[PDB]
Parts: structure tokens; sequence; C-alpha cells
């Protein structure tokens, strides 16, 4: 029911081929949108039903650049605007009209559309679009809204229809009887900021928002602050409560989370718990994350330790790419809180700044890396190589931060002929997105069911290289990989050994009992001997490294 | 009624400066937030300085560090302070002010920086 939103405004999509298919992942099924709804781009063709489910919306609205005729938001009650677009607008509806019927947008059909709490409302160059100058957009702003400034262009190319004749003064986000416009505060008594009508009988509780069907805070369309299941209320219940005496802090049965504008037993998946009684992606300032026994991570306020940054993050908040003035700051790196992107200009320099190319050699500063808590990005990569084994002990990517809002991984326009991710065992959260590599096979070789973690997720790919031209050439997944998975070719890209490991190499068997060197067994990985250990002609011969745990010979 | 008029244009030469002024009459007040938008020949009617009705300051980025807005409560007067301006910051300058959330507009003040 709740589902993330994007953060893409006006860019493009790379792959207009799988855009579609990204925005049914992520909306099918959603009632609430955490962050912004942003629909652009979309052909005339574009089947939208996957939008009919969306109730509310955290951040903003951006319906712009779109050929399709409609955008099905008929449930869409609220739109809060605790993000704006251009930090201004709550609804933002741009050049939706073309370069028989003609594309662009024909209605907005926002018929449910009762509450904006912070914005103003946007609407330009939609050639089609009618209605936009039948609605009374003051009754929807919130009374308390304190950014409302509205520019609504309405100049078309077409005849509009006129609403409804059973539409009361005219009002209507459409030309159907179910399109008029329901007032909600203009026509109030007392002042009150929503109504369900005229009377004072009619107002509703001041925790709700949109409107109500009824006096009580269990009545409301909408929580203006927080829904404590079904309650309406103006913060969620502490976690702590104090003794009445000594005013040591005692748990709270009744204690709840606050995620988004709801009170939540626990955070869900790949959030962070924090002590205040947050749900958080990125921990508040002077905090220190700390991971349980489970794998639930908690926020910690804080001697905090030493940290390494990622782009998007405190000094690298506004830096685009990964170059060789940035490079260094990865050295011995495990975890790096933020994001990596590595673009044409990371390789190729860039003069003005007189930033050097970045060097192959330096992408080994990587090597210990095994955890991005924001996205990983790549759109160039060095030629020389194959694959992106710099990585090849990166654990997670947790996608806390997501590239356009939506991706937690991006390989696009690269010379890679296979991954070599082979640690990578979790995407958190975040769509992978892998096209237009023309050389990379052993994308379909890799179990992405496995990484992913919520069923808004999914691998978007086009334009690699066929299967078959991997096939026919013999690029396939080595003999000992479980199940046929496997990150790249070879018996060291295998996502599970089926027998054991010497080192990166999966094996058949490890030297137990016969073959020179000899190795014992721990937890299926072949690790030698002590030199001095005498190989036993018939049974075991080492039960460790040393020479402790040694049979025929400190063996010295 | 109420109206809002803005004076102050002018013609320049890159890096020039003008001082905008929208001259508020009638009961009309910044509730809901008030600001500048701009318009270029062929171009759209956009959002350049804005202050909200709870005292926010947002500039739109090409101008920040350039432009200066601020307001008179005494005189009912918007201010565009405008230095180092560019070719690129000529236009048709108009004040907005949201007001019981409705939306008032100036007639426009032409802006022009030659380069
Ligand atoms: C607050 O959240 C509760 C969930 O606990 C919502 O209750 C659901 O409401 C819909 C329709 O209103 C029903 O179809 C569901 O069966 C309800 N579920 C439960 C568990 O009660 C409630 O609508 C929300 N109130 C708001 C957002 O104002
Ligand atoms: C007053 C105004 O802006 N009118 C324009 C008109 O000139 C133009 O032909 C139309 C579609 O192109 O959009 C509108």
């Amino acid at each position: 029911q709740v589902c993330t939103g994007t953060d893409m405004k006006l860019r493009l999509p790379a792959s207009p081929e799988t855009h579609l298919d990204m925005l049914r992942h992520l909306y099918q099924g959603c009632q609430v949108v955490q962050g912004n709804l942003e629909l652009t781009y979309l052909p005339t063709n574009a089947s939208l039903s996957f939008l009919q489910d969306i109730q509310e919306v955290q951040g903003y609205v951006l319906i712009a650049h779109n050929q399709v005729r409609q955008v099905p938001l008929q449930r869409l009650r609220i739109v809060r605007g605790t993000q704006l677009f251009e930090d201004n607008y709550a609804l933002a509806v741009l050049d939706n009209g073309d370069p028989a019927s003609p594309g662009g947008l024909r209605e907005l059909q926002l018929r449910s559309l009762t509450e904006i709490l912070k914005g103003g409302v946007l609407i330009q160059r939609n050639p089609q679009l009618c209605y936009q100058d039948t609605i009374l957009w003051k009754d929807i702003f919130h009374k308390n809204n304190q950014l409302a400034l509205t520019l609504i262009d309405t100049n078309r190319s077409r005849a509009c229809h006129p609403c409804s004749p059973m539409c009361k003064g005219s009002r209507c986000w459409g030309e159907s009887s179910e399109d008029c416009q329901s007032l909600t505060r203009t026509v109030c008594a007392g002042g009150c900021a929503r109504c369900k009508g005229p009377l004072p009988t009619d107002c509703c509780h001041e925790q709700c928002a949109a409107g109500c069907t009824g006096p009580k805070h269990s009545d409301c369309l909408a929580c203006l602050h927080f829904n404590h299941s079904g309650i309406c209320e103006l913060h969620c219940p502490a976690l702590v409560t104090y003794n009445t005496d000594t005013f040591e802090s005692m748990p709270n049965p009744e204690g709840r989370y606050t995620f988004g504008a709801s009170c939540v037993t626990a955070c869900p998946y790949n959030y962070l718990s924090t002590d205040v009684g947050s749900c958080t992606l990125v921990c508040p300032l002077h905090n220190q994350e700390v991971t349980a026994e489970d794998g639930t991570q908690r926020c910690e306020k804080c001697p905090c330790a030493r940290v390494c940054y990622g782009l998007g993050m405190e000094h690298l908040r506004e830096v685009r790419a990964v170059t060789s003035a940035n490079i260094q700051e990865f050295a011995g790196c495990k975890k790096i809180f933020g994001s990596l992107a590595f673009l044409p200009e990371s390789f190729d320099g860039d003069p003005a700044s007189n930033t050097a190319p970045l060097q192959p050699e330096q992408l080994q500063v990587f090597e210990t890396l095994e955890e991005i808590t924001g996205y990983l990005y790549i759109s160039a990569w060095p030629d020389s190589l194959p694959d992106l084994s710099v990585f090849q002990n990166l654990q997670v990517i947790r996608g806390r931060i997501l590239h356009n809002g939506a991706y937690s991984l991006t390989l696009q326009g690269l010379g890679i002929s296979w991954l070599g991710l082979r640690s990578l065992r979790e995407l958190g959260s975040g769509l992978a997105l892998i096209h237009h590599n023309t050389h990379l096979c052993f994308v379909h070789t890799v179990p992405w069911d496995q990484l992913f973690r919520n069923p808004h997720q999914a691998l978007l790919h086009t334009a690699n290289r066929p299967e078959d031209e991997c096939v026919g050439e013999g690029l396939a997944c080595h003999q000992l990989c479980a199940r046929g998975h496997c990150w790249g070719p070879g018996p060291t890209q295998c996502v599970n050994c089926s027998q054991f490991l010497r080192g990166q190499e999966c094996v058949e068997e490890c030297r137990v009992l016969q073959g020179l060197p000899r190795e014992y067994v721990n937890a299926r990985h072949c690790l030698p001997c002590h030199p001095e250990c005498q190989p036993q002609n018939g049974s075991v011969t080492c039960f460790g490294p040393e020479a402790d745990q040694c049979v025929a010979c400190f063996c010295v | 009624q109420v109206q809002l008029q803005e004076s102050g244009g002018g013609s320049v030469q890159a890096g020039g400066s003008l001082k905008l002024t929208c001259a508020a009459s009638g009961y009309i007040f910044n509730s809901c937030g008030m600001g500048w938008y701009r318009q270029s020949p062929g171009r759209e009617r956009e959002l350049v300085s804005r202050i909200s009705g709870d005292g926010d300051t947002w500039h739109k980025e090409s101008v920040k560090g350039r432009f200066t807005i601020s307001q008179d409560n005494v005189k009912k007067t918007l201010y565009l302070q405008m230095n180092s301006l560019k070719p690129e910051d000529t236009a048709v300058y108009f004040c907005a002010v949201c007001y019981n959330l409705e939306t008032y507009w100036g007639q426009g003040t032409q802006v022009t920086v030659s380069s």
C-alpha cells in the first residue's frame, strides 16, 4: 500500500523502452506515495491503470512531457507538498502535448483531490487540456497553506465540452457527472478548515485533512498529521514514557514509530529506526548506524568514529561523479554512506576544472568495498576492463538513495563483457537498470529475484548482447556453479559453489585424502596445511593450518 | 479593489543593476507567498524569487547570489534588487501576491540587459 516516489524531475529517461515498466513496478497497488509522483515522457498508448489506487502523495505531483491523453488519478485525495516542484508547486502539469486525434493530456480527472497542504499549482503548455479553468483551486489549498502561488495557462487548441449539468456551480474536472468538484473548505461554517457540508455539524475534526464523513477523528478522509490505527492525531505515541517519581525511561507498549503520515509498530525493511522514534533512510546529524542480530539496523545519536561518505552526502552532497579528484577518499572503505556514480567525465577528465582522467588502476580503491547505502550508477567504464570486478567484494547496495529516485543499480553505455559482481547478494530497494551494453553477457545468468527484497523491484534490461549470441559463442556459467547462476565466465564467478572453494575458485574436491599439497576443509573451503605435515597415505592429514593440528612430522 | 503595480524597469549594460518595486494597494497581504515572475519573448512566465507567507525566501538558481527580494510592510511594497545583471535576465518582470489562497498579478515591467 505504501510505495516510494521518484526524484527525476524533467530529466529524460535513458531507457524509453522500459520507463513505463518502471512506473508500473513502482506504483501498481500503491495507495500512499512516499515522495514525488512523477509521470513524464509517457507515449500516447501508455496504459496507466496501475495508478488507480494512489490516494496520497507526500511530496509533489509532476505530470510533464507526456503524449498520453489521460492520467487516471481519480482516487488521489491529498498532496502534502513536503517536497515541492521547483521548491514552489505541489502540482505541476507541463508540456503535455505533441511537438487522427492528437496526443496530449485532455483532463486532469483529480475528482477526489480536495487537499493540497503546501505548495501551489503550475499548469503550462498543455494544448489539449480542458477544465483546469473550471476548478475552484483555492478550495483545494489548505487553510494554512503558506505557499500557494499559482500560475495556470489556459491556452488550448480544442473546444471543451461543458461540465455536466448535474455539477453544482459549473465546477468539474471533466465532462462526466462523476467529475463535479466537491468543495470542502470555502463552504464551511465557522471557518473550520474542512467540512462535508455547509452546517457546523458538517465541520471535520481538526486533525482531518481533505475532508470527512462525520465529526470524529476516525471520520477523516486523510490525517493532517498522523494516522494512529484509524485515528488521526497530532503525533504518534512515544516509544518511551517516564516513571512519574524517578523519570527513568520506561518502554511504552503502545509506542509507535513515525513513518510518513502514520504510526507504525516497526519500521519497514531497509529503513532505520531512530531513538527519536522515527523511520529514516538517512540518519539525522551526529548519529551512527548499528546493525542488530536480525540484520535490522537502528540509528543512534552519538566520539563518533570516522565514516566514508559517498556522493550525495556531506562534502560530496553536490558532487556529480567519482573523479581523480575524490577517488582516493574511498581508500580502505568497507562501507560508503552515500552513492557512487561513474560518468563519461570521470574517465574523460574535465579540462575546465583541470581534472585529470580517472585511470583504470585507481578503481582498485574499491576492492575493500562491501556496502553502499545509496546507489551504484555506471554510465562509463574503462574499455580495457572487461567487468566490474573492482566491486567484486560488494555485498549489498541498500538503495536508501536511488538514482532518479528509482534505480539502485544502473549500468548503461558500457563496453564490459560480464558483471563480475560476485559478492552482490542484496539490492535493498530500487530497481536495477542494465541497458545498451553492447558486449555484456551474463545478465540472465544472475538470479536477480534473490537480490531483491520487496515486490516493487525488478531488473529492467534492453539492448545488451543478445542471449543467443552469448550462447552461440559458448559464454555460459561454469559447470560447478550451482543452478547455473553466475556473474561471469569461469569457476570464480559462481553465485554459489556446487562443491568447495579454494580461495576464489570453485573446485570439485579439496585435497583432503589425495593430491598434493594436502588441505583441510572449513566451511566448504580448501585451506592448506603446514608444509611440515607428512601426507597421510590413507586418512586425513590436517585439522588446521598450523603445526599444532598436524598428524605426521610443532611438527617441525 | 486590490491592485499590484510594478515599476523600476529599465535598460542596462551587462553587469548593471536595477531595483524593481511592486506597490500593492487595497486590502491585501502576503498570506500564502509573494514574489517575482519573469517572461522572455517566446518563453514561459516563470518564478524567479519568492517569499512565502511565513517568511521563507527562495531564488531560482540562475539568479541566486545576484537577486535580492525584500519587502516594506509599512509602504505595502515588494522589491527585487537585481545586481550583476546578465543578458539572460532580459524579460518582463511581474510581481505576484498570494492572499487568501488567490494569486494576484501586476502588469509587468520590462528589464533589458544588453550584450
Ligand atoms: C488509517 O489507517 C487505517 C489502517 O489501519 C485505514 O483503515 C483502512 O481503511 C480502508 C478504507 O478507509 C479500509 O478498506 C481498510 O479495511 C481499513 N483497514 C483497517 C485495518 O482498518 C484508514 O482508512 C486510515 N485513515 C485515514 C488515512 O484517514
